C-alpha cells in the first residue's frame, strides 16, 4: 500500500573537513521478497552525486530524468552543474509533480567545484529542501539512521574518519530494519578524487 | 457569525459581529464582515470567510467594469451579480450574503441570497449561525420607516442577542450606515452591548 | 500604388477604409427609413416597396424588436439587417440575465456599435451593408440612435438613411426648429408618415407600403409596438393628405 | 472593373455589390421553372422536372419538410437538400421540443438566416439555389419565395427559373381569381399549371416531366408525380 | 481574404523542383565554407567564419561548430539562428533516445531525425525552410566514425569528405583529388586547411577566422573524444601545416 | 475573424536573401546610435535620448532597461519593438531559467533566449520580424563579463566593443583605435562618451544621454540585509548627474 | 510585392505604411485636444464639432472615463476610439481584481501601446486610427499626463496636443514653459488650470469659443471628471474678464 | 511551528522557530520559514513546507516581473490578492498558512492567509501548532505605539511560547524587520536558545575498523 516501503533501501550523506560521503544499501524487495542486492541507490552526473530511496521504478526514472536534464545543463551552460543549482532542479522537478509525486526521498553530495565548499541536502517527495551542514537520511530506516547519526557525527571528520563514521551509521541502521541490507556501498567524495568502498555485512 | 441588514426612513444599516472560528478557536476576534463592493452597496458575509471574500471581490470588480460602462448601478442589480455566481456555483460554495444598498430613487434596499443562491428582497434580513436565535425577538421588534437612532438600536440589541447566545458569533459589533448623507463607520464594545 | 480597396481592414494612403464607404453605397442604395425621437418616446417608420401585386399586404415586416423596449429598422442589405438584430437580442438577453435590468439604450446602442466596429478590423469578414436607426425607452427617457457601416452612431433627434435620406433630414429639420418644446407620440408617428410619403419621391416609380412602430412611455407603457388599424390609417391620410 | 471585385463574398465592389451573390443568383435563372400559388385553404407547388438525356429521368424539384410544409427548388440541387434538411431539422426540433408545428414566416427567418451567413465570411460561397416554400400552419396557407441573397418573401403566388417571367405576370394578373379557390384543390393546382405553361417554350408538361404538391386545411404536404398528375396535362 | 498574401512556400516548380528549397540553398551558398573529412582514426570539422571584426571576441564565439551529443557534432552553413532552432531539437532527440534505451543515439538515427523535421516544413504548414545546411561528424559501435550531410530539402548522404556553403563545387574537386581511405587524422585536418586556404573569398586564411574540430578515440583511454580548438590551438596548428 | 496569417510573411527570394530580415535590418540603420564597451571589471551601454518633442519628459522613457539584477540591453531601431522584447526577455529569465534552477540565467544563455524570440518572429506564421538589433550587457559567475549583439535575424555574436544603428561604422572604427584589454571600466565609460558624441548632434549632456553599467555588486541597491550570499544587483544606470561630472573631464 | 503597403511587414525602405496611414486616419475627426499638468490635477480640452443639427449634442464626445481616477481623450474617428476605451476600461477592471489597487496612468497607457505595437506585427490586425490620451493624479507619480499612438510609441508629458493644429498649440505651450521655467501650470484650484488651458488654445488656434464648442476633462486626487456645457460657461466669462 | 507577525509604530517584523517535522519526528532542525517575496515584502509560512516555499516563490517571482513592469516598488496587498486567488482556486490543496508583511510606497502592512485564500489584517497575528501558545503572549502584552524594539520582544517572545509549549515547535528563532524609511533586515537565528550540551563520550572509530569487500575510484572528469 505505502509506496514508500515496497522494495525498502536507504541512503545517508555527511560532510566532513573538505570532504562529502553519500551512502546506501543495496537491497531491492518485494515486500518480504527479497529480490536483488546489486540494487544501487547512488548516481553522479559530473562531481554531483544523488542517492534516491523510495520506490524503485522511481528512483530509476528520476535518474534517467536527471541524467537527461543534466546532459542538456552541460550541453547549453559549458560547465558541469554544481550541487547548490542541481538541489534547486532536484527540487522544481519534484514539485512539478506536487499532485502525483514520484514516491522518493532525494539525496544531494557534492563540493563546488568553485568555492570548495562540501554541500549535501535531503528532500521530501514534493521537493522540499533540508539544506543541512551536518547529515542526511532518508529510506525505510530513517529513523534510525537520524538515531545512529545524531550520536556518531561530529564536524570535520577526515574523509578515512568520516569514511568509518558515515558506515558505522549505516551499517547499523539497516540491522535494525528489515527491508534494509543486503549489501552496502560508502562515497568518499573530495575535490580532487572520488573513492567507492562496498562493505561487509549480514545477508539476512 | 450574526449579521443583519435593515431597512429605514433615510435608507440602510448594515451590521455583523467580529468572530471567525476555526472549531472553538477564536482565529479572529476584529473580523470585518461588512464588505464594500460599490460606493453605496455593501454587503454582510456568512458561511466559508475564503468563499464570501472570493465572491464579494469578483462582484466588486463586476461592479466596477459596469460603472465604467453604464453609471452606477442599483442595488437590484448587485444583488443579481451576487445572485449569478452564487447560484451557478453553488455545489462549491458555502456564502450566505446580505445584501445592502443605498439609491436615492429607490432609499435603502435589502436583498438576503441563503445557501442555495435563491434572492429575496425584504425590509431587513438576518443571517448567519447566531440568527436563529433572535427570529422571535425582530420579528417582534421591527418596524418600517424607523429613524437612523432606532434602526441603530435595533440591530444593537439583536445583534447583542445573537452573540449571547451563539458561540460561532462574538467580538465587537460593526454597522455601515447607508444614506443621502453618505458613508457612515460605527463599532460598539462588549461594554456596552453586554449589559443591555 | 493602388488595390487599397480590395481588402476590407486596409487603411488607404488618406487613411480611409474604401470597403467601408463602398458598404455606404449598399446602404444608399436602400429604401428609406427614419426615427423621430418625441417627448417621451421614439417613433419608428420605413419604405415597403411593392415589387408587384402578388406580395401580400402587411405582411414582410421590416422593424425588428430587441428584447421588449427596443425597436430597429435599417436601410441597405436587409440579411445584414436580420444579423446585426440577432446580434443585438443576444446582447440584451446577456446583459438582463446578468444584470436583471433589461438594458439601457445607450449601451444597447455600444453594444451594436462594437460588433460593428470589429467587422471593419479584418479582411476575413466584410462591412455591414445597413445603417440602423433604433432605440427606445430605458430608466431616464427616450433615445434615438443611428448605426453607419463604420460602426459609428451617434444620439439624435430625428435621423433617416436609404434612397430619400435627404428629403427626410430636411422634413426632420424643420420639425426640430419648429417645435423646441418637443413633438409627442401621437404627433411623431403622423409626422413620420408624412416624412416617409414626402422621401418618397426619390422613388415615386414604384408604389410602397408604410410602416410604423412606436415606443413611449404614455402610450405604449414604454413597450415596442407596431401601429396598427385605425391608428395607422389616420396617419396615412395625415400624409396622403399633405401631399397635395 | 468588377472581375476585381467578384473573386469572393467577403469583397464589396465600388458601388456596393456582391457579385458571388449576384454570379450565384445567374444559378437560378438556369434553373428550370417552378411555380407557387395560395388560396385561403390551400398552398401549391408547380415545377417543370428537366432531364439531361431521353434516356435519363426528369430531376425531382419538390422536398417535403414536415407534414405540414414544403418547398420546390431551382439552381443548384445539393444546396437545395442541405437547406430543406435545416427546414426539416427546424421543422422537428419545434415539434419535439415545443409540441409546436413550425411557423412558414419563421422557417422563412431562418432560411434567411442561414444564407446570410455564407455572404459576409471569407471561405464560403452562397447557396446557388431557389426555394419557394408553401406551407399551411396557425394563420391559414402561407407561400414564400427565397433567394440565395438572403431575401425571403411571402407572396400570393410566384415563380423562379428560367423564363419564370411568363408564370409571373400571369399569377400577378390571375390574383383576384386564384386566391379565392378555396376548398378545391384541383382548380388551384389547374390553375398553377396553367401559370407554369406559360413559362414554356422547347416542350409541353408531360406525365413524367410534371410535378406537383400541395397542402392545406385538411391535407398533408403531399407530392404527385407521373400519373398522378395526367389529370392536369 | 488572406490568401492574397501566402507565398506558398510548399508548391513544385513546372519543372518539379521546390522553390523554396532551391532559394534556401542559394542562400546557403553564401555561407562561410565548412569542410568535413573522415580518417580511419577520427574525423575533422573545420569552416570558415563569414564576417569578422578586430572587436568581435572570438574566444567566446561559436557560429558554425557546435556539440549535439558527447559522440556527434556538426558544422553549419547558413542563418546562425534557424541552425540553433534545429540543434536544440537535436539535442533534445538524442537524450529522448538515451533515456528510452540506455544507449547513445546512432548517429544515422539522429541524421534522419533532424532531415524529416526540414522535410516537414517542406511539404506541409506553408512556413519558409530553414536557411541551414549541417555536416554531422559522429561516432557509434555500429559503423565507427561517420560523416553526413543534410540541407533543406530534408535529404541526407555519408561522406569520406565534403564541404557545405560557398565554393562546394571548387572544394569538393580539391578534395576528391587528394583524399585518401587510408588517411589519418594529422593528414585530413592538414587536408582541410589546404582546401579551405585555396577556396577562401578572403585574402590570407588566419586563425580568427576559423573554426576546428575533431573526434578521435584516443588511444590511450578506449573512449571517444571531441576536442572543438580554442583560438591558439587553431593558430598553432596553422602555423604547423605551413600556412603561418 | 481568427488569424488565418499562417503562412509565413519572410520567405526566401531567387537569390537567396529573406527580404523582411534586410528590410528590418534597414530600420535598425536608421535608428539612433548605441554601443557597448568590454572592460577588464564591467561592461558599459550607452545611447542617445532622442527626444521627439521639449514637452516630452525623457526621463519616463528608457531606452536602457534591466534584464535581470546583472543583465542589461539597449537597442538601435524600432523603440515599440524594443519595449515588448524587453517584456518578454524578462519573463523568460523566470520561467525558462529562475523557477527551475533557483538563480538567473547566465547573460549567452539568456541572449540565447531573446534570439530565438526573434528568430520565430522570421518564419512563424502571419508575423513580420522585429526592427531591432539589440546589445545585452551582463555578468555571471563562470562567464565573468561579456557584451552581446542580436539582429532581427536571431543572430548574435559576442563583443569586445561594438555600435550599432545610424553611425555605426564610423563608431566601430572609432572603438577599435581605443580598445585594448586592459581597460578599466572608468576608461571604458570615457571611451564610450568620446564615442557617442561624434553621433550626437544637438545637447550632450546627463539628460539627451543614457547609459548603464554591469560592474561590481551594489549592496546599496538590494533591498535589505541578513543574507551574506545577497550582496546584491552588479547592473546601475548611471544618473543624469553622474554622466556630467564625466563631461567635464572629457 | 506590391503588398507591402496593404498589411503591416517592411517595406524595402524598413517602413510600415499601414501604421503611417493610420496616423493620417487620426486627424478625420479635425478636432484638436490638449493636456496641461497643474499643481495637483491633470486638465484635457477638446474641441467639440456638432454639424448636424439632427444629432444629440450630449451624446458627441471622445473624452472617455476610464476608471475612478483616469480619464482618456481620443484623436480619431469614434468607432476605433470607442473600440479602445472599452478595451482600457477592461484592463483597469482587471488590473485592479488581479493586483488590489488602481492601474497607474502611465502602465494603461504602456499596456494600450503594447496592444497596438501587436496590430503593427501580426498582419491579420489593423492599427487603430487613433492617438489616445491618458491622464490622472497618480498616487506616487502626481498629475500625469501618457500619450499612445498608432505605432505602438508612449511617453510621458508635461502638456501636449493632438490633431490637425497640433504643431501650433505645441509651440503655443513650448514657449509658455521656456518662460516659466518649470513643468506644470502653478496653480492651485484646477478651475484656473482649465482656464489656462482654454486660453491657450484659443491664442494658438486664433479662435474664440462658444460653450458648446468645447469639451473638458479634469482629474483630481481619486477622481477624474468631465465638466458640463454651463461649468465651461462659466469658464470662458472668467477668461473674457482678463481681456 | 509557531509564526507571528507584529506592527509597531513605524513598521512591522515578523517571526517564526526553525523546526520542520514528519510526523513526530525532528526532519530538520534549523529550516528557515521566514521567506523573501521582493526586497520589502517577506513571508512566514507555515503548513507544507513544500506549497508555502513554491507559493511564495511563485508569486515572488510574478511580484518582480510585475515590478519591471510598472517601475514601481512592489505593494503587499499586491502579493496578498495574488496568493490569496492562487491559493483559492486550490481549494486548500497546497497547504500554505503565511503572514505576508512588508513596507511599500503606500505603508507597512501585516496580513495574514489561510491555505483556502480567506485573508485578514490585524496588528499582531500568528499561525501553526504554536499559534495558541504564542497568541496568548500577544493577547497578554500587546499594546498600541510599539517601538521597533519592543515588537521584536514581543514576536520573538510570542516564539517562545511555541518553541516551549508546542511539541510541533522548536530551535531557534528567525526574525525580519521591515521599517517604512530603511531596508528590511533578515535576521537569520536572532536567537538560539537550544543549543546541544556537550556529548557525553566521542564515537569517532578506530580506522580499520569497517570491513570493506572492494574498492576503487570514480571517474568524474569526461
Ligand atoms: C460565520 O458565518 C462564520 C465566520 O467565521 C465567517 C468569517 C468571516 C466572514 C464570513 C463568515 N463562519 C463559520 O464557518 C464560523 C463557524 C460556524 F460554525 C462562523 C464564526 O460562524
Ligand atoms: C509548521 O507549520 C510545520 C513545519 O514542519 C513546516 C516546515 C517548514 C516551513 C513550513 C511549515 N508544518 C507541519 O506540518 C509540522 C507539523 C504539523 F502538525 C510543523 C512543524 O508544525
Amino acid at each position: 500500500s505505502d509506496p514508500s516501503s515496497i522494495n525498502g533501501g536507504i541512503v545517508v550523506a555527511m560532510t566532513g573537513k573538505d570532504c562529502v560521503a553519500i551512502a546506501c544499501d543495496l537491497r531491492l524487495g518485494s515486500q518480504s521478497l527479497g529480490v536483488s542486492n546489486k540494487f544501487e541507490k547512488i548516481f553522479h552526473y559530473g562531481h554531483v552525486f544523488l542517492g534516491i530511496t523510495g520506490l524503485a521504478t522511481d528512483v530509476t526514472t528520476l535518474n534517467e530524468m536527471f541524467r537527461y536534464k543534466t546532459n542538456l545543463y552541460k550541453l547549453k551552460e559549458e560547465r558541469a552543474i554544481e550541487p547548490e543549482t542541481f538541489t534547486q532542479l532536484v527540487s522544481s522537478s519534484l514539485y512539478e509533480r506536487r499532485f502525483g509525486p514520484y514516491f522518493v526521498g532525494p539525496v544531494v553530495a557534492g563540493i563546488n567545484s568553485k568555492s570548495g565548499k562540501p554541500f549535501i541536502a535531503g528532500f521530501d517527495l514534493i521537493g522540499c529542501i533540508d539544506e543541512a551542514k551536518d547529515f542526511i537520511v532518508s529510506g525505510t530506516a530513517s529513523d534510525q539512521l537520524f538515531g545512529m547519526c545524531e550520536s556518531l557525527y561530529e564536524p570535520n571528520l577526515e574523509p578515512e574518519d568520516l569514511f568509518e563514521t558515515i558506515s558505522q551509521a549505516l551499517l547499523n541502521a539497516a540491522d535494525r530494519d528489515a527491508l534494509s541490507g543486503w549489501g552496502a556501498v560508502v562515497y568518499i567524495i573530495k575535490k580532487d578524487e572520488v573513492v567507492k568502498r562496498y562493505l561487509k555485512m549480514r545477508q539476512d | 457569525t450574526s449579521i443583519m441588514a435593515v431597512t429605514f426612513k433615510d435608507g440602510v444599516i448594515l451590521g455583523a459581529d467580529s468572530r471567525t472560528t476555526t472549531g472553538a478557536y477564536i482565529a479572529n476576534r476584529v473580523t470585518d464582515k461588512l464588505t464594500r463592493v460599490h460606493d453605496k452597496i455593501w454587503c454582510c458575509r456568512s458561511g466559508s470567510a475564503a468563499d464570501t471574500q472570493a465572491i464579494a471581490d469578483i462582484v466588486q470588480y463586476h461592479l466596477e467594469l459596469y460603472t465604467s460602462q453604464y453609471g452606477t448601478p442599483s442595488t437590484e442589480t448587485a444583488a443579481s451579480v451576487f445572485k449569478e455566481l452564487c447560484y451557478e456555483n453553488k455545489d462549491n460554495l458555502t456564502a450566505g450574503i446580505i445584501v445592502a444598498g443605498y439609491d436615492d430613487k429607490n432609499k435603502g434596499e435589502v436583498y438576503t441570497i441563503p445557501l442555495g443562491g435563491s434572492v429575496h428582497k425584504l425590509p431587513y434580513a438576518i443571517a448567519g449561525s447566531g440568527s436563529t436565535f433572535i427570529y422571535g425577538y425582530c420579528d417582534k421588534n421591527f418596524r418600517e420607516n424607523m429613524s437612523k437612532e432606532e434602526t441603530v438600536d435595533f440591530i444593537k440589541h439583536s445583534l447583542s442577542q445573537a452573540i449571547k447566545w451563539d458561540g460561532s458569533s462574538g467580538g465587537v459589533i460593526r454597522m455601515v450606515v447607508l444614506t443621502a448623507a453618505g458613508v457612515e463607520r460605527l463599532i460598539f464594545y462588549p461594554d456596552e452591548y453586554e449589559q443591555l | 500604388g493602388t488595390g487599397y480597396d480590395l481588402s476590407n481592414s486596409v487603411f488607404s494612403p488618406d487613411g480611409r477604409n474604401f470597403q467601408v464607404e463602398y458598404a455606404v453605397k449598399a446602404v444608399e442604395n436602400g429604401t428609406t427609413s427614419i426615427g423621430i425621437k418625441c417627448n417621451d418616446g421614439v417613433v419608428f417608420a420605413v419604405e415597403k416597396l411593392i415589387t408587384s401585386k402578388l406580395l401580400v399586404p402587411q405582411k414582410n415586416v421590416k422593424i425588428q424588436v430587441v428584447d421588449r423596449h427596443i425597436g430597429c429598422v435599417y436601410s441597405g442589405l436587409i440579411p445584414d439587417g436580420r444579423h446585426l438584430v440577432n446580434r443585438g437580442r443576444e446582447e440584451a438577453a446577456s446583459f438582463k440575465k446578468l444584470y436583471k435590468t433589461p438594458i439601457p439604450i445607450p449601451a444597447f446602442a455600444d453594444r451594436l456599435g462594437q460588433y460593428v466596429q470589429a467587422h471593419t478590423l479584418y479582411n476575413s469578414v466584410r462591412p455591414f451593408g445597413v445603417s440602423t436607426i433604433f432605440g427606445g425607452v430605458d430608466k431616464n427617457g427616450a433615445h434615438l440612435y443611428m448605426l453607419e457601416p463604420s460602426g459609428s452612431y451617434w444620439g439624435y433627434k430625428g435621423a433617416a438613411t436609404g434612397k430619400g435620406r435627404q428629403s427626410a433630414k430636411a422634413e426632420l429639420e424643420k420639425l426640430v426648429d419648429h417645435h423646441p418644446e418637443g413633438l409627442s407620440a401621437r404627433e411623431a408617428v403622423k409626422q413620420a408618415a408624412k416624412i416617409i410619403y414626402l422621401a418618397h419621391e426619390d422613388n415615386k416609380e414604384k408604389d410602397f407600403e408604410l410602416e410604423i412602430s412606436w415606443c413611449s412611455l404614455s402610450e405604449t407603457n414604454g413597450l415596442h409596438k407596431f401601429v396598427k388599424g385605425d391608428l395607422l390609417q389616420e396617419a396615412i391620410d395625415f400624409a396622403q393628405k399633405e401631399i397635395n | 472593373f468588377r472581375n476585381n471585385y467578384d473573386g469572393d463574398t467577403v469583397t464589396f465592389s465600388p458601388t456596393g455589390r456582391l457579385f458571388q451573390v449576384e454570379y450565384a443568383l445567374e444559378a437560378i435563372k438556369q434553373g428550370s421553372v417552378t411555380v407557387g400559388l395560395r388560396s385561403n385553404t390551400h398552398a401549391v407547388l408547380v415545377a417543370l422536372k428537366r432531364n439531361a438525356d431521353e434516356l435519363s429521368s426528369y430531376q425531382k424539384k419538390i422536398i417535403k419538410c414536415d407534414e405540414h410544409m414544403g418547398l420546390s427548388l431551382a439552381g443548384l440541387a445539393p444546396d437545395a437538400r442541405v437547406l430543406s434538411n435545416y427546414l426539416r431539422q427546424q421543422c422537428n426540433y419545434s415539434s419535439l421540443v415545443f409540441n409546436r408545428k413550425l411557423a412558414v414566416e419563421r422557417a422563412g427567418h431562418l432560411l434567411c438566416d442561414k444564407a446570410q451567413k455564407n455572404t459576409q465570411s471569407y471561405g464560403g460561397r452562397p447557396y446557388g439555389v431557389g426555394l419557394l416554400i408553401i406551407g399551411y400552419d396557425k394563420s391559414g396557407a402561407h407561400l414564400l419565395e427565397f433567394q440565395p441573397s438572403g431575401n425571403v418573401t411571402e407572396l400570393y403566388g410566384t415563380a423562379i427559373g428560367a423564363r419564370s417571367q411568363g408564370a409571373k405576370t400571369y399569377l400577378e394578373r390571375t390574383l383576384d381569381t386564384f386566391i379565392k379557390i378555396d376548398g378545391n384543390p384541383d382548380e388551384l393546382i389547374k390553375a398553377g399549371v396553367e401559370a407554369i405553361s406559360q413559362s414554356l417554350r422547347d416542350e409541353s408538361l408531360t406525365v413524367d416531366n410534371l410535378s406537383i404538391a400541395i397542402v392545406g386545411k385538411d391535407t398533408p404536404f403531399t407530392i404527385y408525380d407521373g400519373e398522378a398528375v395526367a389529370k392536369y396535362i | 481574404g488572406s490568401r492574397r498574401y501566402d507565398s506558398r512556400t510548399t508548391i513544385f516548380s513546372p519543372e518539379g523542383r521546390l522553390y523554396q528549397v532551391e532559394y534556401a540553398l542559394e542562400s546557403i551558398s553564401h555561407a562561410g565554407t565548412a569542410i568535413g573529412i573522415m580518417a580511419s582514426d577520427g574525423i575533422v570539422l573545420a569552416a570558415e567564419r563569414k564576417v569578422t571584426s578586430t572587436l568581435l571576441e572570438q574566444d567566446t564565439s561559436t557560429e558554425k561548430l557546435y556539440k549535439l551529443n558527447d559522440k556527434i557534432a556538426v558544422a553549419v552553413a547558413g542563418l546562425t539562428a534557424d541552425a540553433e532552432i534545429l540543434i536544440n531539437t537535436a539535442r533534445i532527440h538524442a537524450q529522448n533516445y538515451l533515456k528510452t534505451y540506455n544507449e547513445d543515439i546512432p548517429v544515422e538515427i539522429l541524421v534522419r531525425r533532424l532531415s524529416d523535421i526540414k522535410q516537414g516544413y517542406t511539404q506541409h504548414g506553408g512556413l519558409r525552410p530553414f536557411g541551414v545546411s549541417f555536416i554531422y561528424a559522429g561516432y557509434d559501435d555500429r559503423y565507427g566514425y561517420q560523416l553526413y550531410t543534410s540541407n533543406p530539402s530534408g535529404n541526407y548522404t555519408g561522406w569520406k569528405a565534403i564541404s557545405v556553403g560557398a565554393n562546394t563545387s571548387a572544394a569538393q574537386t580539391l578534395l576528391q583529388m587528394d583524399y585518401k581511405d587510408d588517411m589519418k587524422v594529422d593528414d585530413a585536418i592538414e587536408l582541410a586547411l589546404k582546401t579551405l586556404s585555396k577556396t577562401t573569398d578572403s585574402s590570407a586564411l588566419t586563425y580568427d577566422r576559423l573554426e576546428f574540430a575533431t573526434i578521435r578515440k584516443g588511444a590511450n583511454d578506449g573512449e571517444v573524444y571531441q576536442k572543438i580548438f580554442k583560438p591558439q590551438e587553431i593558430k598553432d596548428i596553422l602555423v604547423k601545416t605551413g600556412i603561418t | 475573424m481568427t488569424d488565418r496569417y499562417s503562412f509565413s510573411l519572410t520567405t526566401f527570394s531567387p537569390s537567396g536573401k529573406l527580404g523582411q530580415i534586410d528590410y528590418a535590418l534597414t530600420a535598425v540603420k536608421q535608428g539612433v546610435t548605441s554601443l557597448g564597451i568590454k572592460a577588464t571589471n564591467g561592461v558599459v551601454i550607452a545611447t542617445e535620448k532622442k527626444s521627439s518633442s521639449p514637452l516630452a519628459m525623457s526621463e519616463t522613457l528608457s531606452k536602457v532597461s534591466l534584464l535581470t539584477p546583472d543583465i542589461g540591453a539597449v537597442y538601435s531601431g524600432m523603440g515599440p519593438d524594443y519595449r515588448v522584447l524587453v517584456d518578454k526577455s524578462r519573463k523568460v529569465a523566470h520561467t525558462s531559467y529562475k523557477r527551475i534552477y533557483g538563480e538567473y540565467p547566465p547573460t549567452k544563455l539568456l541572449v540565447s533566449e531573446v534570439a530565438k524570440i526573434m528568430q520565430e518572429a522570421t518564419q512563424s506564421g502571419g508575423v513580420r520580424p522585429f526592427g531591432v538589433s539589440l546589445l545585452i550587457a551582463g555578468h555571471d559567475e563562470f562567464n565573468g563579463f561579456s557584451l552581446y549583439q542580436v539582429d532581427p535575424s536571431g543572430s548574435y555574436f559576442p563583443w569586445k566593443a561594438t555600435a550599432i544603428g545610424k553611425g555605426s561604422v564610423a563608431a566601430k572604427t572609432f572603438l577599435e583605435k581605443r580598445w585594448n584589454d586592459e581597460l578599466e571600466l572608468e576608461d571604458a565609460i570615457h571611451i564610450a562618451l568620446l564615442t557617442l558624441k561624434e553621433s550626437v548632434e544637438g545637447e550632450f549632456n546627463g539628460d539627451t544621454i543614457e547609459l548603464a553599467i554591469i560592474g561590481d555588486e551594489n549592496p546599496d541597491l538590494l533591498g535589505y540585509t541578513g543574507i551574506p550570499t545577497d550582496k546584491g544587483p552588479r547592473f546601475r544606470k548611471l544618473t543624469s548627474q553622474e554622466i556630467n561630472d564625466r563631461l567635464e573631464a572629457l | 510585392a506590391g503588398y507591402d503597403r496593404h498589411i503591416t511587414i517592411f517595406s524595402p525602405e524598413g517602413r510600415l505604411y499601414q501604421v503611417e496611414y493610420a496616423f493620417k486616419a487620426t486627424n478625420q475627426t479635425n478636432i484638436n485636444s490638449l493636456a496641461v499638468r497643474g499643481k495637483d490635477c491633470t486638465v484635457v480640452i477638446s474641441q467639440k464639432k456638432v454639424p448636424d443639427k439632427l444629432l444629440d449634442p450630449t451624446t458627441v464626445s471622445y473624452i472617455f472615463c476610464i476608471s475612478r481616477t483616469i480619464g482618456m481623450v481620443v484623436n480619431g474617428p469614434i468607432p476605433d476610439a470607442r473600440n479602445a476605451a472599452l478595451r482600457a476600461k477592461a484592463e483597469a477592471a482587471e488590473f485592479r481584481y488581479k493586483y488590489g489597487y488602481d492601474m497607474p496612468c502611465d502602465v494603461l497607457a504602456k499596456r494600450m501601446a503594447n496592444l497596438s505595437q501587436i496590430y503593427t506585427q501580426r498582419a491579420y490586425m489593423r492599427p487603430l486610427g487613433v492617438i489616445l490620451t491618458f491622464v490622472s493624479v497618480d498616487e506616487e507619480l502626481g498629475p500625469s499626463i501618457y500619450k499612445t499612438d498608432p505605432a505602438g510609441y508612449y511617453v510621458g508629458y508635461k502638456a501636449t496636443a493632438t490633431g490637425p493644429k497640433q504643431q501650433e498649440i505645441t509651440t503655443n505651450l513650448e514657449n509658455h514653459f521656456k518662460k516659466s521655467k518649470i513643468d506644470h501650470i502653478n496653480e492651485e484650484s484646477w478651475e484656473k488650470v482649465v482656464e489656462f488651458a482654454i486660453t491657450h488654445m484659443i491664442d494658438a488656434l486664433g479662435t474664440e469659443f462658444s460653450k458648446n464648442d468645447l469639451e473638458v476633462g479634469v482629474a483630481t486626487k481619486d477622481k477624474f471628471f468631465t465638466l458640463s456645457a454651463e461649468n465651461i460657461e462659466e469658464r470662458l466669462v472668467a477668461i473674457a474678464e482678463q481681456d | 511551528t509557531t509564526i507571528v507577525g507584529v506592527k509597531f509604530n513605524n513598521g512591522v517584523v515578523i517571526a517564526a522557530d526553525t523546526r520542520s517535522t514528519q510526523g513526530p519526528i525532528v526532519a530538520d532542525k534549523n529550516c528557515a520559514k521566514l521567506h523573501r517575496i521582493s526586497p520589502k515584502i517577506w513571508c512566514a509560512g507555515a503548513g507544507t513546507a513544500a506549497d508555502t516555499e513554491a507559493v511564495t516563490q511563485l508569486i515572488g517571482s510574478n511580484i518582480e516581473l510585475h515590478s519591471l513592469y510598472t517601475s514601481r516598488e512592489p505593494r503587499v496587498v499586491s502579493a496578498l490578492q495574488m496568493l490569496k486567488q492562487h491559493l483559492f482556486k486550490y481549494q486548500g490543496h497546497i497547504g500554505a498558512y503565511l503572514i505576508v508583511a512588508g513596507v511599500d510606497p503606500t505603508g507597512s502592512h501585516l496580513f495574514s492567509i489561510h491555505a483556502h485564500g480567506s485573508t485578514d489584517v490585524g496588528y499582531y497575528l500568528s499561525l501553526g501548532s504554536g499559534s495558541l501558545a504564542a497568541m496568548a503572549v500577544l493577547e497578554s502584552h500587546w499594546k498600541q505605539d510599539l517601538t521597533k524594539e519592543e515588537a521584536i520582544k514581543l514576536a520573538s517572545d510570542a516564539i517562545q511560547a511555541g518553541i516551549w509549549n508546542d511539541l510541533g515547535s522548536g530551535s531557534n528563532v528567525d526574525v525580519c524587520v521591515m521599517e517604512i524609511g530603511k531596508d528590511a533586515e533578515y535576521l537569520r537565528n536572532y536567537l538560539t536558545p537550544n543549543v546541544r550540551e556537550e556529548k557525553q563520550k566521542s564515537y569517532k572509530f578506530p580506522r580499520g575498523t569497517t570491513a570493506v569487500l572492494k574498492e576503487s575510484i570514480v571517474n568524474i572528469c569526461d
